[PDB]
């Protein structure tokens, strides 16, 4: 475990920089490739299309957050219908075996580069009726989950802080900069 | 015209350019056999789903056709105004419109729209 | 108004009973209506007034909020004010939790202590219900406050005792407040 | 709700009424155009978990 | 000073809970009779353009 | 001399057509901003420095977004669509009227009538390409709604027409160069509003691409860069169609701001309708080209000919 520096500490640091990659490259297709990383995961970060799949009682969360108070689309969010033009998935609410094909087909129906928040615990493990004969145990047995909201359902801030996460995630994920050590 | 012809043909490069620009800037993935199935909510497309041709769609568009077609003779009633001979326009343009009143109105008492099916 | 349709007794609004008069002004009320679309009119002022309502848009994560001390989220092991583990096993909120979230396995510490080995939360198990801080006799374990535990991978939500402990230490100082607040209220 | 003297109850049987007000759709939807289908299930406000548990 | 949840003195003024509508800017007559003026005035300086 | 005439000619064309994209792509945040004010929301405000950048943002999601192209062989019909509406939504343009002259383009309502029937092409075989029963019905309710208000369209330009005793568009400055012309046909705005709407699909005529009935109408099986291109050709289009309410209505004052002014607000208007109205039935529809705009325009192709008639007999 860590914590964060002291004041003073703060004091003698520099600022954090803005690319999470830093701006320490050696070579000019280095430095180069580093800002187009940089530019392409700007462009996937500042707009992320949820698919809104919402299945139970977590989606109403996933409702909340399009509302009005903790917005959204003010961070560049839209629900997009058609899972072709959706970018992300927040699967939220149980997985029964009738959905489970279901799940499966639209996940991979979707293109990628493509991201899952499992919301709730009704997705994040099968939750509250994880020992059932009818519940996916989890939602990681039926497609690859990338962030994970606990709670019952999660608070509307604990859900676009995790967007905020994945955004995170969206930011320094390396293609361009490491492709060319590939 | 040949100035419009040379711009659209000039767009349409460049529309396509950039289409074909974009095709190579998305990156590619290895084809998936489900992928590329019909989008039907998630649950396997039925059977070929071509629709039946069994449907009113063409009769609206027939209804179109005819007063389209009847557009067509109205539309230059706009500069023969100024040459024709008033009586003869005036009456027979009027007539035109007049009888249109009349088929749509008959129409309605028909109510063709308001099918059992 | 006009007359209505069906006689109703108390106990209940007939909501459709008023009549549509056939009266001429109040005809021609309706076809002005229709021909310059008179409601139509009002909705769409509305819409253009309320844009001048302000918006209600937290700043998340500068501005936020609000809770209230009740607030169910993060678990935590609390420790008395000497520092020790308030824990005992008593296994009351193994035997509550409606959604058998938690593990536990007890044993003599070498002191010759009732205390817990091995203590365990799973928060893809969890309902976080507070039915476990509910039961537990001496406020062992609470639903802390934070509630942005959010992590990319499934087997960092499978707390230990371990990290249940550094969760008490680290919000140590608002889970208190809340206690304050509410153990002669709860 | 059925208990049998223990702890633990018995059978808890649920009725609730989106049951009953989806299953009349198949006759009240019939030969109504497709919007009003959907607007249709709108007005029953069938919300889910409540019929399927 | 309340040691638990009541009314306060004087109770709670009463709720509302009844529709009342806008003003009713126009009527039948005056919406058409206004119409028809606007339209004339219209026709005649069209025709003087 | 003539060569300096022809190089204009496509400097201008060229030059108005990267601001209108440029523009259309930008607008769309407008969209988004002031939509979030007609509901209590806030709006896009967080890339860049208030949202500005929001659209340049989407474009680089879209296009490195993979292009899931559907069943095998369709590559090439399912990427010509977009091309051939983007293409219709942009070169309708050129037919607009200048005083600062771009073309000589008479019959300009002829060819706007023209253009805006060719969209019909362009969405029918965006959704056979799909080949998906969701997006086969959008294209047929698409298809619809479109040819059935061309109808109404063609006999309301004759109106403005008559009124106006050309062809030529740029006459509509001409007889409005004392008295705006809204305030004389009033009621012809409120159905050319619900026309031009009717045309861009836009709600309360949502049919065409629609949500929460069909997923996404004929748009449903498109991947990035061909969604990209419907996404712009329906805001160019939408652009257009505020700017023919601009010159027919409002002054037509192409060198004059005010003109720029009202681009926005109607623009603007046609927004403020999408928070505000609900969607139509298919039929109801009907009954609204057909028993109700039909006769409509009819009425006064018979009110405005006898008019000329009498104007002319004053002189
Ligand atoms: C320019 C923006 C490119 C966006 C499309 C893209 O992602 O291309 C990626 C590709 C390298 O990416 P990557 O897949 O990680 O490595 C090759 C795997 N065999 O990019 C390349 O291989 C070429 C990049 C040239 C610089
Ligand atoms: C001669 C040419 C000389 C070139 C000079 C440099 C041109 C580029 C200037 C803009 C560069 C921004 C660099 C600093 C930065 O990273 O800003 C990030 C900015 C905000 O993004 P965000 O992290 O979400 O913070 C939001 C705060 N409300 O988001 C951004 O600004 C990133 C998107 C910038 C879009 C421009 C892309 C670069 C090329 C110019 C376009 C052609
Ligand atoms: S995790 Fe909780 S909120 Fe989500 S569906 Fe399950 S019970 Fe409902
Ligand atoms: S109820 Fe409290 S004291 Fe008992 S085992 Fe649980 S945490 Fe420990
Ligand atoms: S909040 Fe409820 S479900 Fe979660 S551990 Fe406590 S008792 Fe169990």
């Amino acid at each position: 475990q860590q914590t964060l520096p002291v004041a003073e500490v703060a004091q003698n640091l520099p600022k954090k920089g803005y690319s999470p990659f830093g701006t320490k490259q050696s070579s000019v297709a280095e430095w180069s490739l580093a800002r187009l990383d940089d530019l392409l995961n700007w462009g996937r970060k500042g707009s992320i299309w949820p698919l809104t799949f919402g299945l139970a009682c977590c989606a109403v969360e996933m409702m909340h957050i399009a509302a009005p108070r903790y917005d959204m689309d003010r961070y560049g969010v839209v629900f997009r219908a058609s899972p072709r033009q959706a970018d992300v998935i927040i699967v939220a609410g149980t997985l029964t075996n009738k959905m489970a094909p279901a799940l499966r087909k639209v996940y991979d129906q979707m293109p990628e580069p493509r991201w899952v928040i499992s919301m709730g615990s009704c997705a994040n493990g099968g939750g509250y009726y994880h020992y059932s004969y009818s519940v996916v145990r989890g939602c990681d047995r039926i497609i690859p989950v990338d962030i994970y909201v606990p709670g019952c359902p999660p608070t509307a801030e604990a859900l676009m802080y995790g967007v905020l996460q994945l955004q995170k995630k969206v930011k320094r994920m390396k293609t361009l900069q490491m492709w060319y050590r590939k | 015209m040949f100035s419009i012809i040379f711009i659209a043909l000039l767009i349409l490069l460049i529309t396509t350019i950039v289409m074909f620009l974009a095709s190579i800037l998305s990156k590619k993935a290895l084809i998936d056999r489900e992928k590329s199935s019909p989008f039907e909510c998630g649950f396997d497309p039925k059977s070929s789903s071509r629709l039946p041709f069994s449907l009113r769609f063409f009769l609206i568009t027939i209804i179109f056709l005819i007063f389209d077609v009847e557009i067509a003779l109205i539309l230059p009633m706009i500069i023969i105004m100024k040459y024709s001979n008033i009586m003869i326009w005036t009456i027979t343009s009027i007539i035109f419109i007049l009888i249109l009143l009349i088929g749509l109105y008959h129409e309605w008492n028909q109510g063709m729209l308001n099918w059992s099916n | 108004e006009p007359k209505d349709i069906v006689e109703v007794p108390k106990g209940y609004v007939y909501v459709n009973n008023k009549e549509l008069s056939m009266e001429f002004a109040d005809i021609t009320d309706r076809a002005a209506s229709t021909m310059f679309f008179g409601e139509l009119l009002r909705g769409f002022a509305v819409t253009l007034a309320h844009i001048f309502k302000e918006p209600a848009t937290i700043n998340y994560p500068f501005e936020k909020g609000p809770l209230s001390p009740r607030f169910r989220g993060e678990h935590a092991l609390r420790r008395y004010p000497s520092g020790e583990e308030r824990c005992i096993a008593c296994k009351l909120c193994e035997a509550i939790c409606p959604a058998q979230a938690i593990t536990i396995e007890a044993e003599e510490r070498a002191d010759g202590s009732r205390r817990t080995t091995r203590y365990d939360i799973d928060m893809t198990k969890c309902i976080y219900c507070g039915f476990c801080q509910e039961a537990c006799p001496v406020d062992a374990i609470v639903e802390g406050p934070n509630f942005e535990f959010s992590t990319e991978t499934h087997e960092e939500l499978l707390y230990n005792k371990e990290k249940l402990l550094c969760n008490g230490d680290k919000w140590e100082s608002e889970i208190a407040s809340n206690l304050q607040a509410d153990h002669l209220y709860r | 709700l059925i208990s049998d003297g223990s702890s633990r109850p018995y059978r808890c049987k649920i009725k609730a009424p989106g049951f009953a007000h989806l299953a009349a759709l198949e006759k009240i939807g019939k030969q109504h155009m497709l919007a009003d289908v959907v607007a249709i299930i709108g007005t029953l406000d069938v919300v889910f978990g409540e019929i399927d548990r | 000073p309340p040691k638990q949840d009541l009314p306060p003195p004087g109770g709670y003024k009463k709720i509302p809970f009844a529709r009342v509508p806008p003003k009713s800017y126009f009527t039948g007559f005056t919406t058409i009779g206004t119409y028809v003026v606007v339209t004339a005035v219209g026709l005649g300086i069209y025709y003087l353009t | 001399m003539f060569y300096m005439e022809f190089i204009l000619s496509l400097i201008g064309s060229l030059l108005l057509i990267i601001c209108v994209l440029v523009s259309v792509a930008f607008l769309t945040l407008l969209e988004r901003k002031v939509l979030g004010y007609i509901q209590i929301r806030k709006g896009p405000n967080k890339v860049g420095l208030m949202g500005i950048p929001q659209p340049f943002c989407d474009a680089i999601k879209l296009f490195t977004k993979e292009q899931t192209y559907p069943l095998l062989s369709n590559y090439l019909s399912y990427y010509i669509s977009p091309i051939f509406s983007l293409f219709l939504s942009l070169f309708v343009w050129m037919c607009m009227p200048f005083f600062v002259k771009l073309y000589s383009f008479n019959l300009g309502g002829l060819f706007f009538l023209c253009c805006t029937s060719l969209g019909v092409y362009t969405v029918m075989v965006a959704g056979w390409s799909s080949n998906s029963n969701y997006a086969l019905l959008g294209g047929l309710r698409a298809v619809a709604q479109t040819i059935s208000y061309e109808v109404s369209l063609a006999l309301i330009l004759l109106s403005f027409i008559f009124l106006i005793g050309s062809y030529n568009m740029i006459y509509f400055f001409f007889y409005q160069v004392y008295m705006w012309f809204l305030i004389i046909l009033f009621p012809m705005a409120l159905v050319w509003v619900s026309i031009s709407l009717a045309e861009t699909n836009r709600t309360p005529f949502d049919f065409a691409e629609g949500e929460s009935e069909l997923v996404s109408g004929f748009n449903v099986e498109y991947s990035s860069g061909g969604f990209a291109l419907i996404f712009m050709a329906e805001y160019a289009s939408i652009l257009f169609m505020s700017m023919l309410f601009c010159v027919i209505f409002l002054g037509c004052d192409v060198f004059n701001l005010l003109f720029y002014m009202k681009l926005t607000f109607i623009s603007f208007v046609f927004i403020w309708v999408r928070g505000t109205l609900p969607r139509f039935r298919y039929d109801k529809l009907m009954y609204l080209a057909w028993k109700c705009f039909l006769s409509f325009s009819l009425n006064y192709l018979l009110f405005f000919i006898g008019f000329k008639i009498l104007l002319f007999s004053l002189l």
